[PDB]
RNA sequence: CUCCUGCU
RNA sequence: AGCAGUAGCAAGGAG
């Protein structure tokens, strides 16, 4: 019972992993057993406290809170994969039979006629302009035959690439020759960029009211006892009726429509082409409707792991002037005009190439979830309010509660915009929703790093004297992980703005 | 016009506009393509905290041993963090500990220890994560690993008898003995191997990255044991178990309220507090096995006799473990048309194919490569020992030097809060520099970019932003709320199970519980294709739907996967939704759902939509057909044992004998007590006796 | 004479010849460790499989004979239910279920399955007789207990009931006799006039014994009377910033 | 030329 | 081409 089986090997594995002053266990058992403390203890420490050269950095005297480094290089080009500003969409009352992506496909193909989409070979600008010509002719004779396979020619196979990858050779042959295919490995890392200023003109966009109405298809409501259910159901009824009006949820209802149909066809059908809608469905004076934005082509996924990177193809539909600045990875062709009632404008087709991937399909498909954060941080604001009033005011602290948003371009020092309490919510359905949008690294570190500013900002606010060790160190590793993506770099411009603004009372920052 | 959301935060506190700071709505950061230089990284990185050269020659392994304890090369760059552990120092930690609570207080500890620990079954083993099987070089779960190794006891020697902890560690060292072990390769063939690579093997440990962490820029690599180092750890992690249940300064949110309101009371008439939250920085890479052996050699100085020889093996497995080095890299011309693959073997041999970096961390390692891994002998990676180092925390927060000026605090994992009592600045610099001192001694690299701290709370603890009154919650994972996709009966019932547990431990006030109750539901209706009656979806199942309505009379009964509407409240999470609608249903209705004489459930919640998919087509096209053939007949070997057992899935079915004799034995028990009092027939007797009979000499042959 | 079954299938699957090395090798507990052998990884995404498997046509495993003997080939308008592609297990789909849902035969079974979840049943009861009033908006928190959730009236502890099934159901090889026997043993002499002759299987009874006879404890934030019919409401009467309770009987 | 995949 | 982010995918395997 109270004996280990003592083995060989392992009684010289255990004597030679001991420390240095000790020869075996036993040595050091019998040391260990028989071990009294003493007071050189504080020699040894106050030895460790003289060879160590490290002060602390108070805030009162030496505030070197300095706003963080934005890259001056080159602005950063617009990376989401669809359009969300510049978007142009056709309309037709919605069938209830004819609801399937092809028959929408089909539907729209007869309905937005196709026939006078004729197109000049070359583009205002871009890089390729022949392959989208004929690819965009070719797809249009596809949606002509009713059939959605697009067949094999050059421009496909050289758009969504086929055969475009290494001949990955195990290391069982190898026939090595003298001086010839010298082979070696090489890294580089990431390309920076610099601030974009289009992104506060999306961000005013996005949460302006659009007239169509409702666009995320959201479920009933369950019955209401006697209780609290009258409390989170009002809040549902006007939350919800705040944020059902405005374009992010025109934004997630077409990821969810669209990422979902493409979704289903990378399911059933790998190694082949289909041709997939881009569009929405919305009420409009009560009748059901339903949108096309674009078209998108799939690129044979054949998604073994969660990544695989398969190629998208989107033709877009637009009515504003192009940018080199902005709209850079696009090869911005034309249209023609659209007669749009308030003359008949111009109307201009959009192309990009770009990728999705099997991970990146889950997290936009099922982006519904975002009126979680939104309805919990407005319900933590009325519950802490009522909660410190200790009083049920709580619709008409709805109206009477202003929020401190939007300081001016010119002028900052105290200049803000106070708004009511459901556009703060818009507000915060549209800041969840980038963050839904742009997820990389970037943001994770940032956000980490914004959150420890925040701590110091907090510190600020009740004069609490706060000190911080090294800043250098922090000031590296914050600037390391701003480098390309264009919500980073914003949220890092609006930090600096929020110690501009928060530095007109507090004296803990810089200019 | 300009906008900024972080202007909330001008007039509120941050225990409110901090979940807007979480971006957990996103995608969470994947790895790509090999796992080799974060281990190179880890390994390099952690030999270059060495602080050492002096190197120990080994008889057992070909390779070199560099000690870590006691040896140090103090460089006057200091503030850079250390990797060795003065013993005489945290020995004396450790008799200053044990003196501040009882006098018998390891005794009382480790003796409940080794009381949980005679009276284990080995099945415990089954239940945890993904480990590396050593026979086929793969990761697999536990009780296959566990399977293939009680597979080898029982093919190199002998059979297994032991059914217990104890007798299975002392089956693992027996092992260790053996001069030559046998085992089944890939289609079985039966191969042998000797005995330094058995060693060489039960030493392995593998490395891969760390897939979906939000937190991080640069990627990190976990590390997975194998089978014979994981019941030793869990004995020691039941022993620091006990240890950390019993102290009552580790870790969530009442204890901090004791000790703040507490040490408020210690303050004299010129002392005051000042809090700091740090983050004590590569955790992974400062805590070496030694000190726990000396550690555990004083907790089980004092113990026993077996348990003093049994918690002293898991330290050395962690002082001369190996590990894997991912599968290697690839190469490519200036064409990039041709990319060879170089895996961990020929890594020697293609040395010169490299980057600059690579070349860096490689000739830095060398002098430990064995020919698939490399040799660690210091680090503690991920994966192991998590309730020992905070033991370890606990007594660099129990310090006494002796002006009353000192701290106090909390710690975890790797996150701690410290609590400072002094007089002036110029002495709050002297008492920290002293807890910078003996953490610095003690093996503990606090990190000087991520700590800070005030007078009040206003502190940071496991992602808990406490304020001068209020708390902060912790921010949850939104894609838990849908994690089933089993079944359309148990896929709503357990989000309403997931929106409960995160309503009662967290705050998660009501209209966000409403909100993702009805956004499950929409979700749940997306994916089972199925809507309720007065919607306009004309699809294959809505049809039967839209034209058998009019004989269901009471409309309101049918369920959500059938066409239902939404009857469950914020007021009853807790109960399914098919009772709810059974005091409603029609009677041919409730006649014909319940029926369990149907297709589907023949061949928690009430199973009358339970159907099975189709697998996956792998599972008889890759070269593993095989272990198909393993599930099968180890079903149908279930399936016979269970047909014996009228009820075995209730009771561990503990026994050493064998399960066939015992089969026998109990169908000639039920045989003669089903006979005396029973059957009596002299052809059903004779001839399931016969049966018994020919079938033990078939068994026997 | 299902011994003589038991029997049939013991010599055939003692007449293989590798499973004679798989039987009579091992150990009784290694059954446990026989019966997992899911050598798939982690199932980290159920829920994306399970939109692929419903995306389809033919997803679903389901016999053959009940479906052939009740159902119909195709419905009214192009509904497909039926494949032929593969033992004789016939994949089908979920428009079949519905279909058995709408236009199948039904079997008189309301007064089993209302007496085995007689729990839930229980906390409908006693939901459906509570009564509310307003509320508070106060300030409230208390430290966390472990608490005993549910109305018992038995309150054993999760050790007699493991021993009382084994001690109810099957006595054959049921326990080492202890001195936890005689009052829970007159409790046998009531248990078995209970659950002798019943069409409920095995399982599903030593399931419902476990649920009516368990007081649930777990460790769980709680506040005010620590009573357990209050208990499992608990994350309805109270959260942080606000407090409901009017409860008078 | 065919077959097979869809976490191995 | 492109997706990318410190190294991968842009199909692969067998007969």
């Amino acid at each position: 019972e109270l004996e280990m089986y003592k083995s060989k090997l392992f009684i010289a594995m255990r004597d030679e992993s001991v420390p240095l002053p000790y020869i075996n266990y036993e040595h050091l058992r019998t040391r260990c057993e028989t071990f009294k403390r003493n007071q050189a203890e504080c020699e040894a420490k106050v030895a460790d406290v003289a060879s160590r050269l490290k002060i602390k950095l108070e805030h009162l005297e030496e505030n070197k809170l300095r706003p963080l480094e934005i890259p001056k290089e080159k602005e950063a080009p617009y990376t989401h994969k669809f359009l969300m500003k510049d978007a142009w969409f056709f309309a037709k009352p919605h069938d209830s039979e004819r609801a399937q992506p092809q028959q929408i496909l089909y539907d729209f193909f007869e309905a937005a006629n196709m026939g006078f989409m004729t197109t000049s070979p070359k583009p205002i600008f871009g890089k390729q302009g022949l392959m989208y010509h004929s690819l965009w002719g070719q797809t249009k004779r596809a949606i002509k035959d009713k059939r959605n396979e697009l067949e094999p020619s050059e421009q496909r196979d050289f758009l969504c690439g086929i055969g475009r990858a290494s001949k990955k050779i195990q290391e069982d042959k190898w026939q090595e020759s003298r001086e010839e295919e010298f082979k070696q490995e090489e890294t580089k890392g990431a390309a920076k960029r610099g601030f974009p200023t289009w992104f506060n003109e999306e961000w005013l966009w996005a949460m302006r009211d659009s007239k169509i109405g409702d666009w995320i298809p959201m479920a009933e409501m369950p019955p209401c006892k006697n209780e609290m259910e009258d409390y989170a159901k009002k809040m549902c009824e006007e939350l919800e009726s705040k944020i059902q009006g405005t374009n992010c949820a025109r934004e997630m209802s077409k990821l969810i429509h669209t990422i979902g149909s493409l979704h289903t066809e990378c399911r059933n059908f790998p190694g082949k082409v289909k041709i997939v809608p881009i569009y929405c469905r919305g009420t409009l004076r009560g009748e059901s409707t339903d949108c096309l934005f674009g078209i998108a082509i799939k690129g044979k996924s054949h998604l073994n792991k969660d990544d695989g990177m398969y190629t998208v193809v989107t033709f877009e539909f637009s009515t504003e002037e192009p940018n080199p600045s902005k709209h850079e990875k696009y090869t911005v062709f034309e249209a023609g005009t659209v007669p749009v009632e308030a003359k008949e404008k111009k109307l201009f087709l959009y192309c990009r190439t770009t990728g999705m991937s099997k991970l990146k399909n889950d997290w936009f498909s099922k982006c519904r979830r975002c009126l979680i954060p939104t309805m919990e941080t407005v319900e933590q604001i009325v519950l802490k309010e009522c909660a410190l009033k200790e009083e049920n005011r709580v619709s008409e602290m709805l109206e009477n509660k202003r929020a401190w948003i939007a300081h001016e371009n010119g002028e900052n020092l105290t200049r803000l915009v106070s708004t009511k309490l459901k556009d703060l919510c818009r507000m915060l359905i549209v800041t969840q929703f980038y963050y839904c949008i742009y997820n990389d690294n970037q943001l994770e570190g940032f956000c980490n790093e914004q959150k420890k500013f925040l701590m110091f900002l907090q510190a600020d606010k009740d004069s609490k004297s706060a000190f911080t060790f090294n800043q250098k160190g922090l000031y590296e590793k914050i600037e390391e992980c701003i480098v390309s993506n264009p919500l980073c770099i914003f949220l890092a411009d609006r930090l600096n703005k929020l110690f501009l603004v928060a530095k007109s009372n507090g004296a803990k920052y810089f200019e | 016009m300009e906008i900024n959301p972080y202007l909330l935060m001008l007039n509120n506190d941050i225990t409110s506009m901090i979940s807007l700071t979480y971006p957990y709505t996103g995608a969470p950061p994947m790895s790509h393509g090999t796992s080799t230089k974060y281990s190179m990284e880890t390994v390099s990185r952690t030999y270059s905290y060495s602080r050492t050269k002096k190197e120990v020659p080994s008889g057992i392994f070909p390779i070199e041993r560099r000690k870590f304890c006691n040896t140090i090369e103090d460089k006057e760059n200091l503030e850079k963090p250390n990797g060795n552990v003065d013993i005489n120092f945290m020995l004396s930690l450790a008799e200053m500990l044990e003196e501040k609570m009882g006098k018998g207080f390891f005794k009382f500890c480790a003796n409940e220890a080794e009381a949980e620990i005679l009276k284990m079954h080995f099945s415990k083993l089954t239940e945890g994560r993904q480990t590396y099987d050593w026979t086929s070089e793969r990761n697999m779960p536990a009780a296959t690993a566990l399977q293939l190794t009680v597979d080898a006891i029982q093919e190199t020697q002998g059979t297994f008898k032991g059914t217990t902890m104890v007798e299975y560690c002392n089956k693992i060292l027996e092992m260790m003995d053996w001069p030559e072990v046998k085992f089944k390769k890939v289609t079985l063939m039966i191969t042998k191997i000797g005995r330094e690579e058995f060693i060489k093997r039960i030493c392995t440990i593998n490395t891969m990255a760390k897939d979906g962490e939000r937190g991080k820029y640069k990627r990190r690599a976990i590390a997975t044991p194998g089978m014979g180092i994981r019941p030793f750890s869990k004995i020691v992690e039941t022993l620091a178990q006990k240890i950390c249940e019993r102290l009552a300064e580790s870790g969530k949110k009442a204890k901090l309220k004791t000790t703040v309101s507490s040490t408020n009371s210690k303050l004299q008439e010129g002392q005051f507090m000042v809090n700091i939250t740090g983050d004590n920085s590569k955790w992974n890479e400062c805590q070496q096995p030694e000190a726990y052996l000396a550690m555990l050699a004083y907790i089980t100085k004092d113990s026993s006799n077996l348990m003093k020889d049994l918690c002293s093996v898991a330290p050395t497995l962690f002082c001369n473990k190996y590990v894997k080095m991912g599968q290697g890299f690839r190469a490519k011309n200036k064409r990039k048309t041709k990319e060879i693959v170089i895996p961990a073997k020929k890594m020697k041999e293609r040395k010169e194919l490299m980057n600059a970096e690579w070349r860096d961390l490689f000739e830095t390692i060398e002098p430990y490569m064995d020919g698939e891994c490399c040799f660690l002998g210091g680090g503690m990676l991920m994966g192991m020992f998590n309730m020992l180092s905070t033991v370890f925390g606990v007594m660099t927060l129990n310090y006494r030097e002796e002006r009353n000026c000192y701290w106090t605090g909390l710690q975890s994992s790797d996150d701690f809060v410290l609590f400072c009592i002094s007089r002036t600045w110029p002495e709050m610099e002297m008492t920290i520099l002293k807890f910078i001192a003996v953490c610095k001694l003690m093996g503990i690299n606090m990190s000087l970019e991520k700590s800070y701290g005030c007078l009040p709370e206003l502190f940071e603890f496991t992602s808990m932003f406490f304020s001068g009154d209020f708390v902060s919650n912790i921010a949850l994972e939104l894609p838990a709320f849908t994690t089933a996709g089993m079944n359309e009966g148990t896929d709503f019932t357990a989000a309403m199970s997931v929106i409960r547990t995160n309503m009662i431990n967290n705050g998660l006030s009501p209209g966000t519980a409403l909100m993702a109750l009805r956004i499950c539901l929409q979700e749940f209706r997306a994916t089972y294709r199925v809507h309720p009656y007065d919607s306009g979806v004309k699809n294959h199942r809505m049809k039967i739907i839209r034209k058998f309505i009019e004989t269901i009379e009471n409309k309101d009964g049918l369920l959500i996967s059938d066409g239902g509407k939404l009857m469950n409240n914020i007021s009853s999470l807790h109960i399914p939704e098919e009772i709810l609608k059974e005091d409603l249903m029609d009677p041919s209705y409730r006649n014909r759902v319940f029926n369990p004489r149907n297709p589907f459930t023949q061949f928690a919640v009430v199973s009358t939509h339970s159907f099975r998919t189709r697998s996956n087509r792998t599972l008889l096209n890759t070269d593993m057909r095989a272990m198909a053939l393993e599930e099968k007949r180890y079903q149908v070997v279930c399936n016979m044992y269970r047909s014996v057992f009228e009820s075995a899935d209730v009771n561990t079915p503990i026994g050493s004998m064998s399960m066939g004799e015992a089969i026998e034995a109990k169908i000639l028990d039920r045989a003669r007590t089903q006979f005396e009092n029973g059957i009596i027939g002299g052809e059903e007797y004779s001839e399931i006796k016969r049966l018994i009979e020919d079938a033990k000499r078939q068994r026997l042959s | 004479s299902l011994l003589l079954t038991l029997a049939k299938e013991y010599a055939n699957l003692t007449k293989d010849k590798k499973s004679c090395k798989l039987l009579s090798q091992g150990t009784v507990s290694s059954y446990t460790t026989f019966k997992k052998w899911t050598t798939s990884r982690k199932e980290k995404n159920p829920s994306l499989r399970m939109r692929w498997a419903m995306g389809s046509k033919f997803p679903i495993m389901a016999n053959r004979e009940i479906l052939e003997e009740a159902g119909i080939p195709e419905q009214w308008e192009g509904i497909d239910l039926w494949s032929k592609k593969d033992l004789g297990m016939v994949l089908a789909s979920p428009a079949a279920i519905t279909y058995w849902n709408f236009c199948g035969p039904g079997v008189d079974n309301s007064s089993v399955i209302k007496d085995v979840y007689k729990a839930k049943f229980m906390k409908k009861e006693r939901w459906r007789e509570t009564l509310w009033g307003p509320m508070n908006f106060e300030l409230v928190g208390k430290q966390r207990r472990v608490v005993e959730t549910q109305p018992v009236e038995i309150k054993l502890n999760q050790k007699e009931i493991k021993e009382l099934t084994m001690w109810v159901l099957f006595e054959d090889e049921a326990n080492l006799a202890s001195k936890f026997i005689q009052e829970n043993f007159s409790l046998v002499l009531s248990l078995r006039e209970l659950y002798k002759g019943k069409a409920v299987n095995k399982d599903v009874a030593a399931f419902m014994i476990a649920h009516q006879f368990s007081p649930e404890k777990r460790f769980l934030p709680t506040f005010g009377p620590i009573r357990p019919e209050r208990m499992e409401l608990l994350h309805c009467l109270g959260g942080d910033f606000w407090k409901i309770e009017a409860v008078t009987a």
